[PDB]
RNA sequence: CGUGGAGGUCAGUGACGAAGCCUAGACCGUAAGGUCGGGUCGAACGGCCUCUAGUGCAGAUCUUGGUGGUAGUAGCAAAUAUUCAAAUGAGAACUUUGAAGACUGAAGUGGGGAAAGGUUCCACGUCAACAGCAGUUGGACGUGGGUUAGUCGAUCCUAAGA
RNA sequence: GUCGAAUUUGGGUAUAGGGGCGAAAGACUAAUCGAACCAUCUAGUAGCUGGUUCCUGCCGAAGUUUCCCUCAGGAUAGCAG
RNA sequence: AUAUUGGCGAGAGACCGAUAGCGAACAAGUACAGUGAUGGAAAGAUGAAAAGAACUUUGAAAAGAGAGUGAAAAAGUACGUGAAAUUGUUGAAAGGGAAGGGCAUUUGAUCAGACA
């Protein structure tokens, strides 16, 4: 949702967001290699 | 950071907090609930009137053996009080939140208290000496207070073949 | 100087929450007072009024 | 250690004292005073059947 | 595998010896390998690091940066190089604490005792 | 069925995330339990064949630590008593000065000492904690200053005694 | 109640636990006296009270007999494997 | 040739892993208590590196909000992880002198498998 773009308790930490970015880069590298 | 709840679209919101504040947790919870959901200027004027004893904070949960007053009839209660220390701490946090919203550039006439939350800080543990050479606890119950003010802004149906035939027949019978 | 002052003010917090008079207040309460937990008063002399 | 949990001066406060009859550390002026001792269920007490 | 009965393989003893080693022992513990050029020139592999020798960083984020040793902070098991710093907006410069095992000596500060140490380790200077 | 550690093996799992913990999600066992997904987390951990034991808790007025309801409740009512203005300060029922009203009433709420305490004396700075309200004040916190003997005492004498 | 003496009191000194001291109350002897306090032997002694930690399957009792004089505490016999 | 819970120097363990292991992993026989003999605790963990949050703004200040450092502040000298009791807010629900439980289904919400 933040990539595409009231009161909530759902938040994304920067630690988890960086980990998601790194893992997505891993997956994209795999997709390009296949 | 790490509020109890955040606002989506933080660009239209401001927040404030105060931790380990030596003020009664029960009174402060009552004050925060009395303020919850209001517009900011109305809340500030109401707290000023509470300090002047023209209006009252209704006491809904932490209210056993409280006195009764006619000023609780505005909120459909008989038990209300005027906790000055709690009102002053909440006034300070409201002023800070308004200042943060002004620094962000938000319209100050559309701000409302979208979130407010009081929970218990670690206790201040004094002790007293009592009869027969006893030591009894004598403790303050401090508060953590947080708030967020927000700019207020103004189907596939699965049918069986029998149902489909019934609808088609109705369509043929009608225009 | 301000750095050391902030370090001292941060270190003060636990004792201030325990409401000590200062570094010098080191009173220790016993876990159980025997004169408070050894009461068995027969028909006769008692230990308190 | 064969002395572990035994280096304590403790005694039971007796029956009818509204507390459990486990032996308790005497003296005063410290948090150790009045705490249970010598038991395998006690913090700081001797273990059950110490290894030899 | 150790063979002497005078040496201990106990991890607790080794760690206590490392963290309570005195300054003269820490001098030996803070050793740096020579560069390939200096290794060929002098015939030795590693030397204890001292204040006025030039080094090349071969590990970490500061890899490739060159400079002169600014201090041997033996109390914190580190060395400080003059050109390797962390900078702030207010003008503050904090030296980076580097370990000599992650450095390479490119130019030795040579004195009489340094020459004697190289020769007694088996050097061939000049 | 489960737990700590030990021999062997799976050239086992793991920074593309080990262990732990949370979970409106999924499955296998009659069950003890086991397995999987998501979140959090950040460096170790397991299956199987065997060895070994400080190996499984709801209770013991159990032990240690932590936390509720009671509850913003009981209460903060002995010692007659406080009030006005200015100043200081962010803030004054409680600080300072002035203006008043009272009280101790010389067997004192006065002025000194002995025992004991040990710097509490005084100045400057100063408020986080403490002063069961408050606090700009303090016997509090920080930094310093201060106790001058031939004549006052000890020191000398002896008492009961040691 | 007593208040000029069998008065009140400071300091010094003496008496120490199976001991002292007592105008005698088993009073007092540091909130401790039908036996001070402290440490150790010592995890002292149990006729008694309380508690005693995972699952499932199968089997599954006992108050009925003789005796140590009888209480108490033991033996045997019976029942279940 | 034998003994050795003291002293000095060493090497080890199918031992314990911060309520454990010595009372003491830490300025521990310390703090504190007691006239005295004696009694006797609690208390370990930011980060690789203090880089420990400059600067702006609100506030008397503590602090807050931006910003910044750092891989991470879901690491801010209350600091690895961060359970339970107990608490706050939000959302859903129930409630005519307790609640909880078993069998069965309705209603609302939510969800897995199987789909050539
Ligand atoms: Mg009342
Ligand atoms: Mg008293
Ligand atoms: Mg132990
Ligand atoms: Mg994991
Ligand atoms: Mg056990
Ligand atoms: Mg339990
Ligand atoms: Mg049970
Ligand atoms: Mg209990
Ligand atoms: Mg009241
Ligand atoms: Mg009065
Ligand atoms: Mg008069
Ligand atoms: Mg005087
Ligand atoms: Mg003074
Ligand atoms: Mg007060
Ligand atoms: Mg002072
Ligand atoms: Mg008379
Ligand atoms: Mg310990
Ligand atoms: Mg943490
Ligand atoms: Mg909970
Ligand atoms: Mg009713």
């Amino acid at each position: 949702q933040n990539k595409k773009n009231s009161i909530t308790t759902r938040t994304l930490s920067k630690k988890r967001a960086k980990k998601i970015e790194r893992n997505l880069k891993y997956a994209t590298q795999r997709k390009l290699l296949v | 950071a790490r509020y109890g709840a955040t606002s989506t679209n933080p660009a239209k919101s401001a927040s404030a907090r105060g931790s380990y504040l030596r003020v009664s947790f029960k009174n402060t919870r009552e004050t925060a609930q009395a303020i919850n959901g209001w517009e900011l200027t109305k809340a500030q004027k109401y707290l000023e009137q509470v300090l002047d004893h023209q209006r009252a904070i209704p006491f809904r949960r932490f209210n056993s053996s409280i006195g009764r007053t006619a000023q609780g009839k505005e909120f459909g209660v008989t038990k209300a009080r005027w906790p000055a220390k709690s009102v002053k701490f909440v006034q300070g946090l409201l002023q800070n939140a308004a200042a943060n919203a002004e620094a962000k550039g938000l319209d100050a006439t559309k701000l409302y208290v979208s979130h407010i939350q009081v929970n218990q800080a670690p206790k201040q543990r004094r002790r007293t000496y009592r009869a027969h050479g006893r030591i009894n606890k004598y403790e303050s119950s401090p508060s953590h207070i947080e708030l967020v003010v927000t700019e207020k802004e103004e189907k596939v149906v699965r049918l069986t073949s029998r149902q489909r035939g019934r609808i088609a027949a109705q369509k043929r019978i009608a225009a | 100087r301000s750095k050391a002052d902030r370090m001292a003010k941060m270190e003060r917090r636990e004792r201030n929450r325990h409401a000590k008079q200062g570094e010098s207040d080191r009173h220790n309460a016993v876990s159980l007072s025997k004169h408070l937990f050894s009461g068995k008063r027969g028909v006769g002399k008692t230990d308190f009024r | 250690s064969e002395k572990a949990g035994h280096q304590t001066s403790a005694e039971s406060w007796g029956t009818g004292r509204a507390v459990a009859r486990i032996p308790r550390v005497g003296g005063g002026g410290t948090g150790r005073s009045g705490q249970g001792a010598f038991g395998n269920m006690c913090r700081g007490g001797r273990m059950f059947a110490p290894t030899k | 595998a150790k063979q002497s009965l005078d040496v201990s393989s106990d991890r607790r003893k080794a760690r206590k010896a490392y963290f309570t080693a005195p300054s003269s022992q820490r001098r030996v513990l803070l050793s740096a390998p020579l560069s390939k050029e200096l290794r060929a020139q002098y015939g030795i592999k590693a030397l204890p690091i001292r204040r006025d020798d030039e080094v090349l960083v071969v590990r970490g984020s500061k890899k490739g940066q060159e400079g002169k040793i600014s201090s041997v902070y033996r109390l914190k098991f580190a060395v400080q190089v003059d050109k390797v710093t962390k900078e702030k907006v207010n003008g503050a410069s904090v030296p980076i604490n580097l370990h000599p095992s992650k450095l390479v000596i490119t130019k030795l500060h040579l004195d009489k005792d340094r020459k004697a140490l190289i020769q007694r380790k088996g050097g061939k200077l000049e």
